[PDB]
RNA sequence: GUGUUUAUAGCCUUGUUGUAAUACGUCCACUGGGGACUGAGGACUGCGGCUUCGUGCCAAGGAUGCUGACAUAAUGGU
RNA sequence: CUGCCGAAGUUUCCGGAUAGCAGAAACUCAGAUCAGUUUUAUGAGUAUGUAAAAUGAGAGUUUCUAGUGGGCCAUUUUUGGUAAGCAGAACUGGCGAUGCGGGAUGAACCGAACGUGAGGUUAAGGUGCCGGAAUGUACGCUCAUCAGACGAAAAGGUGUUAGUUCA
RNA sequence: GCAGAUCUUGGUGGAAGUAGC
RNA sequence: GCGAAACCACAGCCUGGGGAACGGGCCAGG
RNA sequence: UCCGCAUAUGUAUAAAAAUAGAGGUAGGCUACUCUCCUGUAUCGUAGAAGAUGGGCGAUGGUUGAUGAAACGGAAGUGUUUUAUUGACUUGUCCAUGAAAUUCCAUGUGCGGAAUCGAAUCCAUUGCAUACGACUUUA
């Protein structure tokens, strides 16, 4: 096993209005329910259900119901964000996002440096 | 319960893996390799231990895991020492020849330390010979002779 | 030969009904790739046609059209409404529809 | 979501009910589906339980018992039969013991509605199709089940080669400059 | 949802009674006419007070002063069942009193196959030490080491390319 | 592991730091888009709004304007 | 052929005289009355009744003039019961003169009562497929080898889930 | 002013190229 | 070769249910 | 074989396997890392429906046409390997042509013959037999 619900481990939000943004579990309510938080504004501090997230494989060291602030505090000491990022899964989750920005002219362009690059075509023999 | 983890200590075995819930449990005395499919208990190789996570686990599979516990020991137990599995023989006034034959003076032919590492299959084959020695319409005292297991022990 | 079919897919599902009362009038048209009925809004007032080949070569042509248009969402999964100029023959359930992105508002 | 001309679907894992419901409203819809596997194919329960069900059902009629026939009937049901319209969308309906081979070099699809995994709770006893048939009068368990492995054997080395295959292109991939050069779009 | 209403109701005054005592009940109802009516029924049934004699003097909806702090609650309440007499006490573990009823409710409407008029609350508390806690399941919430794997994860677009991870 | 009281984490409670913010309820004779069905009536009156006043203008006692396709066709009926 | 009105289907004496229901005619009459309605308080015994308030509607008539003079579904209150069901009164409405959505199908169950259409929105029921509509969300019970979805029933359950009491 | 009256008169069917002579 | 008559609302494969037979005719299936 | 007559829109995607997880992993049976956490991906996608040329970079990717050999049995009917022969080559840079569509409407089948075989009747037969129909032999 690598993802186990625990107080500290980082997990990302997959339903709600706050999909996709990371969180810190900082209490367990019940097997149904977790406290979680984040360091940014755009976060609140809230009670979800674990059908709403998924699981991250890093764990950062928190005290048990940690406020708000500390929580900031600790997740720039240990530099979670950079840390999440540098997995291939964030990395995957972020071209996502940059190709759905993708206009006419931006996919386009993508053709023709796909074309580009595919041209190469150099194998040895 | 949320979590009903059984840590049994890990033996001198050669193998432990219990991979897709198959127990591959060696040993130096004997390759126990018994799939772990009887239970959904979670197994967790902690160095010399094995920790059977049965987390939210029902009172059924509770009872499949302390099971599991004593198949687990039960395993190491012949994948260490085996089981030796006396055998006790009592001839009647007609003995039985010996292959069973002559039980009684019985014309039909049938088919004492039994090493084993597999000690249910041991037991199981010592109630065979136990169920081959059975009396058919003759008195108990008549038939106190008979092939009983005299003891079972680890080799 | 991608460089073609500024429409988007769609089956003809069935017409309005009820268990037991049809209505042909309105037909329930399945927009592929359009999920739900937040998504089946973009399709509102885009024309729809049911297009077909009969055996007579009439115009001189092989290929004729039934244009309609799409009026409302139907249900939770983003199927929609679709009211044809003809009302759409039975035989097609199943069949596949053409939506243009016209009258665009994009 | 989109449609194919011909859909074939691997039915390892894939319960009875919930994807003979699936597969029928597709035929409706005007799709031709194929289903391969048709003996893996799982229904909740325990052997016994379908058993006496297809036991009282033996005692009704033409009983079928191969896997395929099972499930098209399970599918048959599911379909207005009686009508031009269910019986066309039947005839759309292709399902097979084992994969073909004018199926096992196609791509097959999963039903995530209709997944024994994604549907069943845990420790939840199960009857597989081409078990519960083996004993009720189908008789060619043994062979189906022989030749699966020379299928996956020949399907594992095309993987292997596919791979290999592959790893030239993925190589040359962030070989080539252009490929980092214009990444910021995201590709 | 529920939401958790203080009623305070007294009688109509009148020559006999130039001022009138205030009963006060802190009651769970999803809007402020069903509180009001369950208020009513509980002063008929408990001090023979009669609506027709009697009004609502105030009515106030109670938020949880700390929702984002886990608590214990242990509410006693009264079940009319077919034979129509019992009195059981539970305990739920969650951050609002709201959430705790609402879990009562669903709990009993369940198990015991009952509805909103027939359960009764007598009381909800807040069990604020551990060893007044008696369920042995609360306990385990309140290990020092809550460690357990994701439950029922279970995770249109049907017909899926490959099989799901479904897990780690 | 036993007991601790911020240590090299902090937790809760309490008053309390400049005030708040947000959610929910409610209201705006505040406002910006998308879709569909309908066009009854047939000079003028009327009630209103703009307008210095206007044979003035207007979304104000019910659709008009700008276009495109066809007679060997288009459109409908049986 | 179309349009409009439209019952009774039963009190009372006793084949009828009736009454009553439904129309025609002759009236007068809002500064007036009427009501399968609720009231105020006190009269009598929460019900019941009272004169004069609320709400709605303009009302009262006189004459004669067609059709009917049953039942069924039963509910409820209710008497006797009698192995137990069941039977007997009144009451209540409906069907009977009534199509439509649902109830798998359905003469009486749940909605709803009808000119020809367009659009919208619902009721009762429903949204896996047949079948129009979430293989929706959240919290629980159960695995039934005769599940469940719609007396053999007392019990037996080394079948359980939650809780209460004593502990 | 017709669809009925085991309606009246006339015409013509299936039975049937059957029972049969 | 000759040559009828009776009869005729109309079709016509079964299992269940449709309470007033429901059946053959409805509903659900084979 | 002659004669006559009637005349879908990118159709692109092949291990298996379980969740008490697998895949593959250096190294030499491992060890441990990596990946997932669906395909919103990958493959292809310019050209007056896709022109004419100058080319250039690479001196090559797609393919057509034949000559092909291997592999594929479960219902192989397709996977490649190509040998070339020609082209487009979007790899890239230029020059021409597009329009008054001046605002949407979009060999195959039948009927005849001259032919070649086969089958039935047929010489037949009881092997079959109300009759049909069946089985042998001319």
């Amino acid at each position: 096993f690598k993802r186990y619900v625990e107080v500290g481990r980082v997990v990302l939000v997959t339903k709600g209005e706050y999909t996709g943004k990371l969180a810190v579990i900082v209490d367990i309510v019940d097997h149904k329910r977790a406290l979680i938080d984040s360091p940014c504004s755009e976060f609140p501090r809230q009670v979800i259900r674990y059908g709403s997230v998924v699981l991250t494989h890093i764990v950062m060291k928190l005290p048990r119901g940690a406020r708000s602030g500390i929580v900031a505090k600790k997740w720039k000491a240990q530099d979670v964000c950079n840390k999440w990022a540098s997995s291939a899964w964030a990395k995957k989750l972020e071209a996502k996002k940059v190709r759905s920005q993708l206009n006419d002219f931006d996919r386009f362009a993508v053709m023709r440096l796909k074309k580009q690059r595919r041209e190469q075509v150099n194998v040895a023999v | 319960d949320i979590y009903k983890d059984e840590t049994l200590t890990i033996p001198k075995g050669v193998t432990v893996d219990i991979k897709a819930r198959n127990v591959t449990v060696t040993g130096p005395r004997g390759t126990l390799k018994q799939n772990l499919r009887h239970v959904d208990i979670e197994m967790k190789k902690q160095g010399n231990t094995i920790k059977f996570i049965v987390w939210h686990g029902s009172r059924k599979h509770n009872a499949c895991i302390r099971s599991v516990y004593s198949i687990i020991n039960n395993m190491i137990i012949g994948v260490t020492q085996g089981f030796r599995y006396k055998m006790r023989l009592v001839y009647a006034h007609f003995p039985i020849n010996i292959e069973i034959r002559n039980f009684l003076g019985e014309r039909i032919t049938r088919v004492i330390i039994l090493e084993g590492n597999s000690l249910e299959n041991v037991s199981q084959s010592a109630a065979n010979i136990k169920q081959i020695c059975n009396v058919r319409n003759k008195d108990i005292r008549k038939f106190l002779d008979g092939i009983y297991v005299s003891e079972r022990g680890n080799i | 030969a991608q460089g073609h079919r500024l429409y988007v897919k769609a089956k003809h599902l069935s017409f309005q009904r009820s268990k037991h009362v049809i209505h042909p009038g309105t037909s329930i048209v399945k927009i592929e790739g359009c999920d739900s009925k937040e998504e089946a809004q973009f399709y509102l007032g885009k024309r729809v046609c049911y297009v077909y080949k009969s055996s007579k070569a009439v115009r001189g042509s092989k290929i004729r059209v039934i244009w309609g248009t799409i009026a409302r969402p139907h249900g939770n999964s983003g199927a929609v409404r679709a009211r044809f100029v003809h009302n759409l023959p039975a035989k097609t359930f199943g069949s596949s529809l053409r939506v243009m992105l016209y009258p665009s508002n994009i | 979501s989109e449609f194919q001309k011909v859909v074939v679907i691997d039915a390892k894992g894939h319960l009875l009910g919930r994807l003979a419901s699936v597969v029928a409203k597709q035929l409706l819809g005007g799709q031709k589906v194929v289903v391969v596997r048709c003996e893996e194919l799982n229904i909740s329960g325990h052997f016994f339980r379908n058993k006496l069900k297809y036991l009282a059902y033996l005692r009704k009629a033409f009983h079928f018992r191969a896997p395929s026939r099972i499930f098209q009937k399970a599918v048959r049901g599911m379909l207005p039969h009686k009508t031009a319209r269910g019986q066309a969308a039947l005839e759309h309906l292709q399902a097979v013991e084992g994969i073909p081979p004018p199926f096992d070099k196609q791509k097959r699809v999963v039903v995530p509605a209709a997944l024994r995994v994604l549907r069943l709770k845990p420790g939840r006893k199960y009857c597989t199709v081409g078990r519960l048939s083996s004993e009720v009068g189908w008789k060619y368990n043994d062979i189906v089940a022989k030749l699966e492995e020379r299928r996956k054997v020949k399907s594992a080395a095309f993987y292997q080669a596919k791979l290999a295959k592959q790893k030239k292109i993925a190589s040359a991939k962030e070989a080539s400059p252009v490929n980092q050069k214009l990444s910021q779009f995201g590709y | 949802a529920l939401k958790e209403y203080q009623v305070v109701g007294r009688k109509v005054p009148t020559e006999h009674e130039p001022v009138p005592k205030l009963f006060r009940m802190r009651l769970f109802a999803p809007n402020e006419s069903v509180a009001k009516s369950r208020y009513w029924y509980f002063l008929k049934m408990i001090n023979k007070v009669k609506k027709a004699t009697g009004e609502i003097v105030a009515i106030n909806e109670i938020s949880e002063p700390k929702p984002l702090k886990a608590k214990v609650f242990g509410i006693w309440i009264r079940y009319d069942s077919r034979s129509g007499t019992h009195n059981m006490y539970k305990e739920f573990r969650d951050t609002t009193r709201v959430g705790a009823v609402e879990a009562m409710y669903a709990d009993m409407a369940a198990r015991h196959r009952a509805r909103f008029r027939s359960i009764r609350i007598l009381k909800v508390v807040e069990v604020e030490k551990k060893e007044d806690v008696r369920r042995n399941y609360v306990k385990q919430l309140l290990n020092p080491h809550l460690k357990f794997p994701l439950p029922h994860r279970r995770t249109k677009k049907v017909f899926a390319p490959h099989r799901p991870s479904t897990f780690y």
